[PDB]
DNA sequence: GAGGGTATTCGCCGCCTACCTCTCCTAGCCCGC
DNA sequence: GCGGGCTATGGCGGCGAATACCCTC
RNA sequence: CGGAGAGGUA
C-alpha cells in the first residue's frame, strides 16, 4: 500500500508537517524563495522539505486537454518544519506569504494522515 | 524591497544591476504623483495673473 | 453558502444584538465567529452527572498509575545516581568532576519531578474543565481541546465557527432567559439589573 | 459587484476543498476568509481593515 | 477571587444647500499563441 | 516575445458600552 | 454618467 509506505516513510522523519497562506498563484515563487532561503540563511536544521501539494489538471479547454498545476489546496503551503521562530521568519516574511494557518490560535500541526493523504500522487 | 527580495532568489555569478532594478514602481510613483494628487493641480488660466 | 455565516450587523453593531441575546461578551464572539476558539454548543449534564463517581474513581485510577510510572523513572535516574556514585568512586575524581556529575543528577531529578507535576496538573485542569463544563463556555489552546475530546469524546459537544453560533441558538429557548431576566430586574437589582 | 465576486469565489473554494476533502485547519481558515468576504460585502469596514 | 463602585478608553455618529469647470479612474504577473 | 485575463496618523464634541483600579466579604 | 480628487460661484 502506498497510503501505509509513505506512512512509514514520513513516521522516522523529523518534523511535524505545518501549513502556511500564500497569495493565489503565488505558491511556486514561495517555496522557491523560502528553500532558497533555507540553503541561504542557515536554517537548514528546521526547514526539512517544502511541498505544495499540486495535481495537473488535464482538462479539456481551447478545444484541446491542458494541464492546471492547481495547488490542491489553491493559497496553502505545507512545510515540514520544528518549534522555531526562524523557521517562521524564513516562510512568513518570504514572498507570498500570510501567516501560519493556525487550529485555534497558534500554528497547528497537520495530522500525519492528511499529509499522506495530500503528498501521494494523485 | 523588490531587490533585496530579488537578492536571495537567484544563484551567484549570473546577478548583473539590470537583471534585479524594476524600475515599474519608480515610473508608477511618479504617475500617481502627477496625475492622482491634490498638490498636482490643474493649472488656472483665465487671465496671465 | 458553503458555510454558515453571520450577519454582521448584529453581530459588530455596538451593541452587539448577538452578545446580549447569547450573553457572550463581544470578544468571545470576535473569536469564536473568526475561528480563534472553540464554544461548548452544549454539555451533557445526566450522562455527566450518573457517572460523575464512576468517572472520579476512574481519574484516581489514572493518576495513581500515572504517578506510579513516574516513581518507576524515578527509580531509575536513582539507579543512574548510584552507577555515577560508583563511578565516582571507583577510580580517582577531585571535587570538580564530583560536583558536575552530581549537579547533572540532581538535574534530571528535577526535570523528572517537573514533568510529573506538569502532567498531575495536566489531568487537574482536564478535571476541572470537566465539573465546570457548561454551555458558552471557550476552549483555547486547540491541544487542551484535543486532549479533553480524546478522552472524554462523549458527555459533551464543542464546535466553532458560525454555524457553533447557530447551534447555540438552536439550543436557547427565549422564554426560561426571558424569565430571569425579569427576576433579575424585579429582584436583586444593581449593575445586574441594569445588564 | 467586486465585492460579490470575492464572496463567490471564496465560497466556491470553500465548497472545493469540503468536496475534496481537506484538514479542518484549511477548512476553518475558508470559512473565516468567507466570514470576512460576507461582513466586507454587507458593512465593508466597521471589522478590521 | 468575586464583586461592586468608581473611573478610563475607544469605537461610532454627526457636521447647509444648490450649481459650474477640469483631470484621473490599476498594476503586476502568469499563462497562452 | 508580446498580448490578454485574473488576482491583490493636523478633527472635535457627545455618547455609550466595553473595560482599569480599589474597598468588602 | 458611476466613483475619487481639485478649483470656483452664491
Amino acid at each position: 500500500d502506498p497510503a501505509a509506505a509513505l506512512k512509514a516513510e514520513l513516521r522516522s522523519k523529523p518534523g511535524d508537517w505545518y501549513v502556511v497562506h500564500s497569495y493565489a498563484g503565488y505558491e511556486n515563487k514561495v517555496k522557491a524563495n523560502l528553500e532558497t532561503r533555507v540553503q541561504n540563511l542557515d536554517v537548514g536544521d528546521y526547514i526539512f522539505q517544502v511541498e505544495v501539494p499540486t495535481e495537473e489538471v488535464t482538462e479539456i479547454k481551447n478545444g484541446q486537454r491542458k494541464q492546471v498545476n492547481r495547488k490542491v489546496l489553491p493559497g496553502y503551503i505545507l512545510v515540514r518544519m520544528d518549534l522555531t521562530d526562524d523557521s517562521w521568519a524564513a516562510v512568513r516574511n518570504t514572498p507570498g506569504v500570510t501567516g501560519f494557518v493556525g487550529a485555534t490560535s497558534r500554528p497547528s500541526a497537520l495530522a500525519l494522515d492528511d499529509v499522506v493523504k495530500f503528498l501521494l500522487p494523485r | 524591497r523588490v531587490v533585496r527580495e530579488r537578492m536571495t532568489t537567484q544563484d551567484v555569478e549570473a546577478i548583473t544591476p539590470q537583471t534585479l532594478i524594476n524600475i515599474r514602481p519608480v515610473v508608477a510613483a511618479i504617475k500617481e504623483f502627477f496625475g492622482t494628487s491634490q498638490l498636482s493641480q490643474f493649472m488656472d488660466q483665465n487671465n496671465p495673473l | 453558502l458553503a458555510a454558515p455565516v453571520t450577519h454582521i450587523w448584529y453581530f459588530k453593531g455596538v451593541p452587539s444584538r448577538l452578545g446580549y441575546l447569547l450573553d457572550l461578551a463581544p470578544k468571545d464572539l470576535e473569536k469564536i465567529i473568526y475561528f480563534a476558539a472553540y464554544v461548548i454548543t452544549s454539555v451533557d449534564e445526566e450522562m455527566r452527572h450518573n457517572e460523575l463517581s464512576t468517572l472520579e474513581a476512574e481519574m484516581a485510577v489514572e493518576r495513581k498509575a500515572v504517578e506510579d510510572q513516574r516513581d518507576g523513572e524515578l527509580e531509575a535516574r536513582a539507579q543512574k545516581l548510584e552507577a555515577d556514585l560508583a563511578e565516582l568512586e571507583a577510580e580517582g575524581a577531585k571535587a570538580d568532576a564530583r560536583r558536575k556529575v552530581r549537579d547533572g543528577g540532581e538535574r534530571e531529578m528535577r526535570q523528572i519531578r517537573d514533568r510529573a507535576q506538569r502532567e498531575l496538573d495536566r489531568l487537574e485542569d482536564i478535571w476541572s474543565t470537566f465539573t465546570k463544563l457548561a454551555p458558552k463556555q471557550l476552549i483555547v489552546d486547540e491541544n487542551l481541546y484535543r486532549e479533553l475530546v480524546d478522552r472524554y469524546g462523549e458527555y459533551f459537544t464543542g464546535a466553532m465557527g458560525a454555524e457553533s453560533i447557530q447551534k447555540l441558538i438552536e439550543n436557547f429557548d427565549i422564554d426560561a432567559e426571558a424569565e430571569s431576566l425579569r427576576d433579575v430586574i424585579r429582584n436583586g437589582k444593581g449593575q445586574k439589573k441594569l445588564r | 459587484n467586486d465585492l460579490y465576486r470575492r464572496v463567490i469565489n471564496r465560497n466556491n473554494r470553500l465548497k472545493r476543498l469540503i468536496d475534496l476533502g481537506a484538514p479542518e485547519i484549511i477548512v476553518n481558515n475558508e470559512k473565516r476568509m468567507l466570514q470576512e468576504s460576507v461582513d466586507a460585502l454587507f458593512d465593508n469596514g466597521r471589522r478590521g481593515r
